[PDB]
């Protein structure tokens, strides 16, 4: 039920990510029991920046694309439990910019994706609290935030 | 309207012996395709070989799932100027042409921005 457009922004998508990706990210479509691949899940992992408690850490996410894609948004999710302000308790990212109501547009390619997840790791954004214990934390007690973000560097070191 | 169309003869035999790297060979060399290509099954849409992706490069044609009434995709993934249309391909195999046949509809793929 993919559109001929989302297949074939799809394959183009796989293919500027291939000449040019950032530096230290992977980003590859899952393979199926039958041995072949599908272009609407990806395996992606973002590396935390040097400079920064997220160092050391190469952190997963999956990138589910719709059946309406590109102009729908792909859904982008660290693992269920993953631990971040703007990270719902599923593993959802909030990101402007994967939001159809808001800074989505079909243009958006996997490389601005991201980068702008790995600009959140760092930077929460304090118009998305998406987690409650992890706000209440980086908001009054930094000291135990910092700890469980190196805590999880280490569960995730490359 | 955008995707160009034909229809391939098969025999029972060749969807058995025919391996998946020289099918990739025949399609790009009949419509003039370039080297990165991409290949779909185009009815439950899963990616079954291109330029990165070569797993399934030794199987043959029944061994990837593909049999009668299955159709296939084929793009241009090169990322120039000039892009080779893209030609979607039906797979009727019938009984009995000679066994070992695999004949390619002709076709006019334009070359397009």
């Amino acid at each position: 039920s993919m559109s001929s457009l989302c297949l074939q922004r799809l394959q183009e998508e796989r293919k500027k990510w291939r000449k040019d990706h950032p530096f230290g990210f992977y980003a590859k479509p899952v393979k199926k029991a039958d041995g072949s691949m599908d272009l609407q899940k990806w395996e992606a992992g973002i590396p935390g920046k040097e400079g920064t408690n997220w160092a050391g850490g190469v952190y997963p996410i999956t990138v589910e694309y719709p059946n309406e894609y590109p102009s729908k948004p792909p859904k982008v999710k660290f693992p269920a439990g993953f631990y971040h302000p703007n990270v719902y308790p599923s593993g959802t990212i909030c990101l402007s910019i994967l939001n159809e109501d808001q800074d989505w547009r079909p243009a958006i390619t996997l490389k601005q994706i991201v980068l702008g997840v790995q600009d959140l790791l760092d930077s929460p954004n304090p118009n998305s609290p998406a987690q409650e214990p992890a706000w209440r934390s980086f908001s009054r007690n930094k000291a135990e935030y910092d700890k469980k973000v190196l805590l999880q560097a280490k569960q995730y070191s490359k | 309207s955008k995707v160009c169309r034909g229809v391939i003869k098969l025999s029972s035999d060749c969807l058995n012996k025919m391996k998946l790297s020289d099918f990739v060979v025949l399609i790009r060399e009949k419509y003039s395709y370039p080297q990165d290509i991409s290949l779909l099954d185009a009815s439950n849409q899963r990616l079954l070989f291109d330029y990165d992706f070569e797993d399934l490069n030794d199987r043959t044609l029944s061994e990837i799932n593909l049999g009668n009434g299955s159709i296939i995709l084929f793009s241009d993934e090169e990322g120039d100027t000039m892009i080779r249309k893209a030609i979607e391909l039906f797979l009727d195999v019938d009984d009995e042409l000679p066994c070992n046949t695999c004949s390619l509809p002709d076709v006019e793929v334009p070359l397009i921005k």
